[PDB]
């Protein structure tokens, strides 16, 4: 069943990201297995530039953290509900 | 005055108890799962195990601390704000090694690396105004 | 019809779409999906932003011209939360996902207000709004716009005032 399972996890937004780990967790614990993490990582600035026009002679920090879900033994419906789940626009839900 | 062992080991204890009240799991199978797996050769054990044993023994007591103090929010209560308050608070409650200052200054700067660009003056106002309150002395 | 006009797709692509109608009776199609009608944007909407659902943001009414241009109406019911800064978010964040799904339409999101007159002035946000004389036995809101701004408020074609009758 491919059980040595990785996820990272991005976030720009805290809220979201955590409403999606509940998610996560609450999906993974409704099919049978117990889920890990997330054990996060500090704030990770961004170098990201705007669209703004020169001044004749915004942002600059993206407060971004990372999240970790270690799964090692799956079962067969929840990896179904992890292909058959909808997310919102913009998040990452990357399964390393 | 403390070497980097003592800030690894607060880092990885909140990380771990922000897993433990998001993952919502045994505290005992979780705390071996992270001291047998994660990196703990430079996390001092016996500051892990007596602060996750206080957050774990009090967490209803911090709950009731920080339930007159969840009114003016605008949005409502997360957890990584709650993870920061509630060690925040037992540093600031039954820890002797600990000085006043030293906590206080750990805990504005784990609510700035860890909750949000807008969430450590809430962690530090809800500090100035349960600190004096639990230790009129600031040890 | 359902569909964006220039949705090409392959087999193997995961595509989401709302169940609107059904004919059980009829032994031809009876499952109808759509990807353009605005029940889709009330989803992405919902499954965006969670105060929306959780019973803070009142989103009433919308209307779209897909592709292009739309208009959306947001209402709070906690004063302790922006309806509009939180739809739109942080730098726009979410509501550009949602132009990635929709594919470059520009989405209004306006504060409801329950005179008409005033939330048609709230409802013109790239544009600036003068007077409206409100006439409903007549049938008409006549609005005035300033000098200069008429390209931006009406737009192509008068559609996306229109979308604002909307």
């Amino acid at each position: 069943q491919n059980q040595r399972i990785r996820i990272r996890l991005k976030a720009f937004d805290h809220r979201l990201i955590d409403q999606a780990t509940a998610e996560i967790v609450e999906t993974a614990k409704r099919t049978g297995a117990q889920v890990r993490g997330p054990i996060p990582l500090p704030t990770r600035k961004e170098r990201f530039t705007v669209l703004i026009s020169p001044h004749v002679n915004d942002q600059y920090e993206i407060r971004t953290h990372l999240r970790l879900v270690d799964i090692v033994e799956p079962t067969e419906k929840t990896v179904d509900a992890l292909m058959r789940l909808d997310l919102a626009a913009g998040v990452d839900v990357q399964i390393s | 005055m403390k070497p980097a062992a003592r800030r690894r080991a607060r880092e990885c204890a909140v990380q771990a108890l922000y897993s433990w009240q998001l993952s919502q799991n045994d505290i005992a199978d979780v705390e071996y799962q992270f001291l047998a797996e994660q990196d703990v050769k430079d996390v001092d054990v016996l500051y892990f195990r007596e602060l996750l044993a206080g957050v774990a023994t009090n967490t209803a007591y911090l709950d009731g601390l920080m339930k007159p103090y969840l009114s003016r929010l605008l949005e409502e209560l997360g957890q990584v704000e709650k993870a920061v308050l509630r060690i925040a608070l037992y540093e600031l409650s039954k820890r002797s090694d600990v000085p006043y200052k030293v906590a206080i200054n750990e805990a504005i700067e784990l609510a700035k690396s860890f909750g949000a660009e807008d969430s450590h003056k809430f962690v530090n106002g809800v500090l100035d105004k349960a600190a004096p309150v639990i230790r009129p002395n600031k040890k | 019809e359902d569909m964006l006009p220039r949705e090409n797709f392959r087999p193997g692509d995961r595509v989401r779409g709302v169940l609107y109608s059904v004919r059980p009776e009829a032994r031809g199609a009876q499952l109808f999906v759509t990807r353009s009608k605005p029940e889709m944007l009330i989803e992405l909407f919902r499954i965006e932003v969670p105060e929306i659902g959780e019973e803070v943001i009142e989103i009433k009414a919308a209307a779209r011209d897909p592709g292009s241009r739309a208009k959306i109406a947001v209402k709070t019911n906690d004063k302790r939360i922006d309806p509009v800064g939180a739809c739109v978010g942080m730098r726009g964040a979410r509501v550009q996902a949602v132009s990635t799904e929709l594919g470059g339409e520009r989405i209004d999101i306006v504060l409801w207000d329950d005179n008409p007159a005033q939330f048609v002035i709230n409802a013109m946000a790239p544009a600036d709004v003068a007077s409206i004389v409100v006439d409903e036995d007549k049938h008409t809101m006549d609005i005035a716009v300033e000098a200069g701004n008429l390209a931006q408020a009406i737009g192509r074609n008068g559609q996306n005032v229109r979308l604002a009758s909307q």
